[PDB]
């Protein structure tokens, strides 16, 4: 996950 | 512990909610191709981060996306006409891209970790968005025998996410592309009807309302  | 509700961004679809969706729940969406399943995924990803008074739960947001979908610049644009700085509203959103069935299955385990980690922060994930939820079991598992081993899959899947929903009080929110058995918490059948209209009905819900929420999608995400 990475933030947008 | 008491279960949260987000709000839609549309009354009619919310009282057919009873409020909003559901934390403690999965609530699939389905319907054909242009329904509006991923106009709603990315509403909810930004009504969340609202605070309660304004029908958000003050909350981070995770998203799996198995088709590419996850439109940061339609983020922006939802959050700008509600009134919300549209790179703060991105930042909350943690994002990733399923490559296969069995990687999206072992991404509900790596989101528990983010999910642990902002637990007692003041903005706890309060949202788990599974777009699609099934595209990769429908290409992976096809043909004579794969009726049972596909739903074999996708309920243990469906398992873990609600244990996510149920043990930190998360919303999980799927979407699916449509005899067969299903276990989300409830099913929300959509259809399009004319230009930006959606239509919405519950299925299977003889205990809730039972007619029809109508809504349109805008630059608000979707409004009565």
């Amino acid at each position: 996950f990475h933030t947008a | 512990a008491t279960i949260g509700r987000i709000s839609t961004g549309s009354k009619s679809l919310d009282k057919l909610l009873g409020g909003g969706i559901e934390t403690q729940a999965i609530t699939e969406v389905f319907g054909e191709f242009g329904s509006g399943k991923t106009q709603l995924a990315h509403t909810l990803a930004v009504m969340v981060q609202l605070p309660p008074e304004e029908g958000g739960l003050n909350g981070s947001v995770m998203w799996i996306d198995t088709e590419n979908t996850f439109r940061p610049e339609r983020i922006r644009e939802i959050a700008q006409n509600r009134g919300l700085d549209p790179d703060e509203v991105l930042k909350h959103i943690a994002y990733a891209r399923a490559f296969n069935s069995n990687h999206q299955m072992l991404l509900v385990q790596q989101a528990e970790d983010m999910i642990k980690e902002l637990l007692n922060t003041d903005r706890p994930v309060k949202l788990l968005i599974v777009d699609s939820l099934t595209s990769h079991f429908r290409s992976e598992y096809i043909g004579r025998g794969a009726l049972a081993e596909r739903q074999q899959k996708l309920a243990k899947h469906l398992a873990d996410l609600h244990r996510l929903a149920n043990l930190y009080d998360i919303a999980v929110f799927v979407t699916n592309q449509v005899i067969l058995a299903h276990s989300a918490t409830l099913r929300v059948y959509l259809r399009k009807g004319k230009g930006g209209k959606r239509i919405a009905r519950l299925i299977d819900a003889p205990h809730l309302p039972e007619g029809e929420a109508v809504f349109s999608i805008t630059e608000k995400g979707i409004e009565d």
